[PDB]
């Protein structure tokens, strides 16, 4: 599921706010936005990157993807 | 150095050099200190000294406190309170809620 | 100027002699290093001097010079002498890496 | 220049030592001197006051030219504050993100 706005990703009010603000609006940015990189944003710990990979893993996707061009 | 002291009713003092609020137990002797706050409650004050005496809309409130930021307006409407409660404002008379328009700081005067 | 040490040791700087008020009977006699360094300790009451200044002050107007554990070694014999606490802050004390301090209370004399 | 602090502790200018006394010059319940760094910062927090004074501002004054591991910060103003005793944490406050601060009641010149 690369084709859906992260919006329908079901996510939680802190998650969805929080990166929203990175311009992070499809999936595609989020499964090669290294880890490290997204725990160095505002307002994202460990306990909650632990529930959006959950979400991503319930649909196939996850982090750490290498990929293609746009 | 252009230092602004702000007086509050009941003789609340605000310092924005030390960015000190404390209680006047004399004319404007400081001995009672409330404190320090933090650095919204700071923004919070500073954005309603600046459109004294008009009301400030909660847009603008929220894009200077968040000015990148998806925050809700429940976040704007505890900020507000955590702001009164620390400034030991239970009648509602330091930060007025301006009903339809907005919010307002009730200051006496200005001290340069 | 004689100057009394917490009210208990008597000490004068140009003759070099301690008197004790418990037993007045018994003269203490003191060297000279170690007397100079306890007036120069008195001359600034209360605060700390450095361990070079002191030991420059008190060796080169002697016109010669010496290693630095000659001080510590002057330090030793004069908490031993005063019969002062092996460590802890009763009359004299080391302050590491700042210097010497006193602890004893200054009352001139005259 | 003597400062006064809560608990009746007093940090003196005019000699190198911390007391607890009432008498602002007289040596009262001595606790001793504090170290070079210690000095420093009691010095640097006394200066700030009364505003907070930035932890930028304290590392660059007491490290001018050190790699400080950031954890330092605090082991520092943690035994700063035992060697006064600060066991209610009320002796130096920690306003967060904004710095540190040291509680002065009246400053003697």
């Amino acid at each position: 599921i690369l084709l859906r706005p992260v919006d329908d990703l079901e996510l939680t009010v802190r998650s969805a706010n929080c990166l929203k603000a990175e311009a992070i609006h499809y999936i595609g940015d989020l499964v090669q936005r290294t880890e490290v990189e997204l725990l160095k944003t505002p307002n994202l710990g460990k306990k909650s990157l632990t529930e959006i990979k959950d979400v991503l893993a319930s649909r196939g996707l996850s982090l750490g993807m290498r990929l293609e061009n746009w | 150095y252009v230092r602004v002291i702000y007086q509050f009713p009941d003789n609340l003092w605000w310092n924005e050099a030390s960015n000190q609020v404390y209680y006047a137990q004399d004319p404007m002797k400081p001995e009672r200190l409330i404190g320090t706050p933090s650095i919204m409650q700071a923004k919070l004050l500073k954005i309603l000294c600046e459109y004294h005496p008009s009301p400030c809309p909660n847009d603008q409130i929220i894009k200077a406190l968040w000015p990148h930021g998806f925050i809700s307006s429940e976040s704007l409407t505890q900020a507000i309170k955590r702001t009164r409660d620390f400034l030991n404002d239970e009648h509602k008379t330091l930060i007025e809620n301006v009903k339809l328009q907005g919010y307002r700081i009730n200051i006496i005067q200005v001290i340069v | 100027m004689k100057f009394i040490l917490a009210e208990k040791f008597t000490f004068d700087p140009l003759s070099n002699t301690l008197i004790d008020k418990e037993d007045s009977e018994e003269i203490i006699r003191l060297g000279s290093n170690e007397s100079r360094i306890l007036w120069l300790l008195a001359q600034r009451p209360n605060e700390v001097i450095s361990r070079n200044d002191l030991h420059d002050f008190v060796w080169r107007e002697q016109g010669f010079e010496v290693d630095d554990s000659s001080l510590t070694q002057a330090i030793s014999t004069l908490r031993k002498m005063l019969k002062d606490s092996t460590k802890s802050p009763q009359y004299v004390k080391t302050v590491p890496k700042r210097g010497y301090q006193l602890i004893a209370r200054v009352e001139t004399v005259e």
